[PDB]
């Protein structure tokens, strides 16, 4: 899960890392009182969102007055940001981080994940900051360095000033960033994340390193042993449903397409939706059930993915799962009735009854197809739209 | 064959729990050589006709078991694997998701030191058709035969696995490496194992979204397997930087792409079905 | 660094392991007043010493009275206690340790050390408590169960369910052990301590495991980074001249015999040591001074071991070390004459000038020999007391 | 010889120290490769008309130097080692006292999988008398030779090397593995690089107080140690658990002691000479 950026500089605080002097702001009113006890001026205020390029978007301003301030947080609370890393619908502002201006000398970047490849906690820096990273990446790879956390070992000084050095750091600066890199290091591993990012890691005119922004991932999978990041859960941030098909054990990621796809098994429903692709289809979602394919399951599967108003089909591929193939077949009868499910239903069954089932279905009357094959429930869905 | 034979003598960790008990009670009818299980406070007593231990150790000792299947929920998971690799345990089968990440990076590092082989975690499974199963799949669509099967996906391979037996084709060994971002063994790791299998003809490699293991996979079947591979790849219409239900699946920095992966391969000489309709189909070609 | 028993606890408290309830005291008032505040009797109270044995030596009692607790109290208070585990010197009681009584089922013991042999940390356990364990190994090793911490992933709980299900533990005792097991491995890390040993770990007559007695050791060369445990020294429960020699840089170590031995090097410090007894001698201590041999370390050298005056003799055995084999002759005649010395001083040279050395020396006219060699620097000073 | 020759670069981490500086200018004079040192803040400079560097890698990549020497503060010693281990360094020599137990204990696992050589810490030393000398020690009594010598005491080994260049016998190369309980290399590792090498003709092994490492030397030495050796344990009359200076001299529990030392090695036909002046003596024998 994310966290918010004033949430990352809290964490930041307690272990004593370097970030502006700020307050997120609830209120119009919380926000101009955060200018007098930051202090003098100017300010920078900034819409609280999950995404990056809140800047672009004109979220993150640097004001000379409180009035200004004011401004900003009433124009913004309340409302959705759009930047390039949220959908066209945005995410709502519901805190503006006002903290001091900063005078930046400098722009460096400091970030970690677990590097896949590696199997290792990778720390990278590189003097190009405030800059989309992936592309320094890409068009110049030499001015990125990393190191791995020795899972054996921890994070060792010596690393951080490898990187410092790699930076053309020097003097006070070296001992300052290996003092973060350490604590980024002992963030990353106490509270179990899956992602950091100091973009910009900045030097300032008065010649000391500051967290500027800060980007934090935390690992899902930990939630049950990190309690504090636990209630920083903001699910205004989060598509509903997503929250929603979590809770009852389904997994939903929301799609452009028309075709409803509810399969049992993540591998199996990315590639049914890339097969219903294949054949002219176009993917409304992803949603993944498994196992415990019950009629409730079955039925809020569904009203999920009938939620997104532009769903012209619902494309079912089940394949084993503890449930026999027919009594998915009942379920899926009684939430078409039910749901009142008001579009053509491919019904892809196989294993135990895939024909009683099948035969079910196709007994009932209801709007409900019962492919014969994949390659078939594909065309079959594909079709049940061609024109709507 | 890989991994396991009919000889495989199987212990099971949170084998008196409600997904332990379920699915030995399916190894058990599938002639798999389940030979007791590990719950703590539980030692002592016997749950489906086998031995029930209160440690690892005492059930290896009990049994000469090699082979662990692991059933523990993801917060004592750690502990688990930790157990088995102490115990002696030479082959560990670790079907929980939810592991944290941190700690699978700790238990690779450990797994690999200790030359013991994890499949996991994450709903993992092995089944070598006619010998021996141990995992969560459906047995009744295997047929023993020549195809060796590794996939990031549980439901995917059961297609795959239909395709070959329905091509009569049949299956040497089948295992999911399961979905999180480090696991136990990857696609190199059971490449290698089906490129010096007399039983393995062909490989078919299953894929999906998110790391490089299957670009790594490409480079090193270019160069290290002689056999016929088939891949497919699924997740080519996924979005970015959204986990697609494994916690592995997903699109980081816009790495990782299912485009990419198909790419790799085919320029490893891999047979990449674009369907996973025809995968039977581009078996029966190179095959 | 050892730790008193009250110290352990206080420790195992913070680490939320279970121990008695206890005050240290320092005087027979605040002894007594213990008493009213732990509860209702009896009371156990004791001397708080570094070494073992103290209740053998009757430095611990159960008392049914605030009466007894003062006498107890004012009996020990400023006195030595001297067990089976101190010289015959013993101790200076300063503390005493009153704490409520315990309703004992079973003693077990639990215990930790850095194995050298395995190059880990080794947990032990027994159901053998209450004993000198180095016996329960001795006589019956199979009652002894043993557990590594592996290095790359901290104390795991299944190794302290192994150990409890090898004590033949059950039900919530299971757990319990499994809960200190895991404490007191992590103070071990968190603590750098060398030792562990709780002697009795307890089971109690209502059910529960209480750490009856605890024993720490600290590696001495961990307190820069143990600041807490730093504090908790206590310099009365050591020779003084130990603390003497440290802070001068040297190590001593006294002992019985009366030939004082100053060599450089600990190894060399013991074969000398152990050439002189080869020689018919008797070692009076090891003084191991190493490279900075200058006139007032070798002066403080020869104060430290000529405060024990059984001291009848001092063998000198340089060899090699910064300092130049005459400038270390100058020195010696220095403390022969300021010191005043007042025994024969046979010294052994080696190195740049160890003749320039050995002349000054045989020309001070001081009672200053300068042997030739070892098995005769050994005879000479053997000889050198021969009757004295 | 072992562990190094006159080939052998060294680089010094901690070099514009004290006694970093002071040894390396011993080493210098005799002759030894120090091509280099490392200091975090002082990189770009140079000392002893060698370069400095600011990380042990831009050390390393500059000099293709093999071996490192380190003379960092116990605090920021593991630190140090683990750097050199990073940075490719397959021999380190850490003069270093009063490292923490633990922080050993963790550096010994981490240079075993790493393939890495420590001899120490705390005050060891190398020298192959003639061509390389890394350590604090005094050349000038040494003797190019046929004898092999491992103590664990600096100044015990100063006599037996003096007793053999006065038997004219000569030193192939002189270990000195350190006073730590938890050392990167003990006796049978060094054994073996003595049974193993041509030059050397005769073993003199040193021990103290503590462990059982000599012991299990004992049994190594009697099944694989084909070479003749002679063996003098110090500390017959040490009190037990009380430390004799070395951090590993201290009889802990009654076992370790001077006389199991001496008796373990005589039962696997060791010449164990009772005097320390007898070193040069039974080599005599023997040799
Ligand atoms: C691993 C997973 C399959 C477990 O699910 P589950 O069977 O519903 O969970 P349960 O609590 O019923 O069973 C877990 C068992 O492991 C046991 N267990 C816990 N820690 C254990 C350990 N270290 N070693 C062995 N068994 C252990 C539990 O005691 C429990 O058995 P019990 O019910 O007899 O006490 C599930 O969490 C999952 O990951 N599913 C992914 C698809
Ligand atoms: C290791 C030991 C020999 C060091 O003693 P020392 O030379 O008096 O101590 P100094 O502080 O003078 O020298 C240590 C050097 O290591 C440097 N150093 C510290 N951490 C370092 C690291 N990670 N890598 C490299 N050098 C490092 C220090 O900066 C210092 O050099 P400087 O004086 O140029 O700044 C001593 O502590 C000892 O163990 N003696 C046992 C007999």
């Amino acid at each position: 899960m994310n966290l918010h950026e004033y949430q990352a500089k809290q964490l930041f605080a307690r272990y004593g890392l370097p970030a502006p002097v700020g307050y997120a702001c609830t209120t119009p009113r919380e926000a101009e009182e955060a200018a007098s006890k930051i202090g003098a001026g100017p300010w920078v205020v900034k819409c609280q969102v999950h995404a990056g390029g809140r800047g672009k978007a004109g979220g993150v301003k640097v004001v000379n007055s409180k009035e200004d301030i004011r401004a900003f947080a009433e124009n913004w609370l309340g409302k959705r940001l759009v930047t390039y890393q949220t959908d066209a619908n945005g995410q709502p502002v519901n805190q503006i981080l006002v903290e001091a201006a900063t005078d930046i000398a400098k722009e460096l970047y400091l970030g970690a994940v677990v590097d896949r490849s590696s199997r290792r906690v990778v720390f990278m820096a590189s003097t190009e900051g405030g800059v989309e990273i992936e592309k320094v990446a890409e068009e110049t790879p030499h001015l990125i360095h990393k190191v791995a956390l020795d899972p054996l070992t921890g994070p060792m000084p010596y690393q951080g000033r490898e990187l410092a050095f790699k930076l053309g750091l020097e003097g006070k600066l070296v001992q300052q960033f290996t003092k973060i890199f350490m604590g980024l290091a002992t963030i990353f591993l106490e509270r179990d994340l899956a992602l950091i990012a100091i973009n910009p890691l900045v030097i300032t005119k008065q010649g000391d390193l500051i967290c500027l922004d800060g980007k934090l991932g935390a690992d899902g999978n930990a939630l049950f042993r990190q309690p504090d990041l636990r209630e920083m859960r903001d699910q205004s941030q989060e598509d509903p449903r997503e929250a929603q098909a979590a809770q009852w054990e389904l997994n939903y990621v929301a799609l452009d397409g028309n075709i409803g796809c509810m399969v049992n098994g993540a591998g199996l429903a990315m590639g049914t939706m890339d097969i219903v692709k294949l054949h002219g289809g176009e993917p409304a979602n992803f949603l993944d059930v498994g196992g415990g394919a019950t009629k409730e399951r079955v039925t809020e599967a569904f009203k999920i993915i009938l939620s997104d108003d532009k769903v012209k089909a619902v494309l079912v591929n089940i394949f084993g799962g503890i449930v026999r193939c027919d009594l998915i077949a009942d379920g899926i009868i009684g939430a078409v009735a039910e749901v009142g499910v008001n579009v053509p239903v491919v019904v892809r069954l196989e294993g135990n009854n895939a024909e009683l089932g099948a035969k079910k279905l196709a007994d009932s009357g209801l709007n409900i197809i019962a492919a014969k094959g994949l390659t078939d429930a594909a065309q079959q869905v594909v079709a049940a739209v061609e024109g709507k | 064959s890989i991994l396991i034979d009919k000889n495989t003598k199987v212990i099971c960790q949170g084998f008196t729990g409600s997904q332990g008990t379920f699915h030995s009670e399916q190894a058990i009818a599938y002639g798999t050589k389940m030979v007791g299980g590990v719950t703590p406070g539980k030692g002592g007593t016997t749950h489906l006709g086998l031995p029930v231990f209160n440690t690892v150790r005492e059930a290896v000792a009990a049994t000469g078991a090699t082979a662990s299947v692991i059933y523990v929920p993801a917060p004592f998971c750690k502990d688990s694997i930790l157990e088995a690799i102490d115990a002696g345990i030479k082959l560990i089968i670790t079907i929980t998701e939810g592991i944290p990440t941190l700690d699978m990076l700790t238990v690779k590092v450990k797994l690999d030191e200790a030359g013991v082989r994890m499949i996991g975690p994450n709903c993992p499974g092995v089944i070598t058709p006619g010998e021996c199963k141990i995992g969560i799949q459906p047995g009744h669509i295997h047929k023993p035969g020549k195809v060796g099967i590794v996939s990031r996906s549980g439901t995917l391979t059961y297609e795959a696995v239909k395709q070959t037996t329905d091509y009569g084709f049949g299956q040497s060994t089948c295992v999911g490496i399961g979905g999180d971002p480090i696991p136990g063994s990857n696609f190199i790791d059971i490449l290698e194992m089906f490129e010096k299998d007399p039983q393995t003809e062909a490989i078919v490699m299953i894929g999906e979204i998110g790391g490089s293991a299957e670009e790594e996979a490409a480079a090193y079947i270019k160069e290290h397997v002689t056999k016929p591979v088939v891949g497919y790849i699924a997740g080519v219409t996924a979005p970015k930087g959204k986990r697609m239900g494994h916690a592995g699946a997903i699109i980081a920095g816009g790495k990782g792409t299912a485009d990419e992966k198909f790419a790799a391969l085919e320029a490893a000489g891999v047979k990449t079905v674009r369907s996973l309709a025809d995968i039977g189909e581009a078996l029966k070609t190179v095959l």
